C-alpha cells in the first residue's frame, strides 16, 4: 500500500518505445551505451577514457 | 588464286557498370566535360558544443 504513495511519478506515466540494444548477463539484462559520439562531434574529451 | 587468311578477335573485356569496383564510386555521364574548366564541392559543417 506505501508503494502507490512512495512513487506518485514513475507510476501512470504515459509508457513508450525507447531504441537501445540489450545484454544478457546470468539472471539479469543490463543495456550497454557507449557516449563517445556526444563527445566527440563537440570535440571535448571523454570522461571514460581515464 | 585468291587466298584467305584466319583472323583472331579481340577478347573484349567487361564494362565499368559490370564489374564490383562501381560500387566504391557513383557514376555519372557528363555529356560536355571538355568544356569544363573547375569543379567544386562546399561543405559548411556546423558544429555544437
Amino acid at each position: 500500500g506505501d508503494k502507490a504513495a512512495l512513487a506518485d511519478g514513475h507510476d501512470e506515466i504515459q509508457r513508450t518505445r525507447i531504441a537501445a540494444s540489450l545484454v544478457k548477463i546470468g539472471d539479469k539484462f543490463v543495456a550497454i551505451e557507449s557516449l563517445q559520439r556526444m563527445y566527440n562531434e563537440t570535440q571535448f574529451p571523454c570522461p571514460l577514457n581515464r | 588464286e585468291a587466298l584467305l587468311g584466319v583472323y583472331t578477335n579481340v577478347v573484349e573485356f567487361v564494362k565499368f557498370l559490370e564489374t564490383a569496383l562501381a560500387a566504391a564510386c557513383v557514376n555519372t555521364e557528363f555529356k560536355d566535360l571538355r568544356r569544363m574548366i573547375d569543379g567544386k564541392i562546399q561543405f559548411k559543417i556546423s558544429m555544437p558544443t
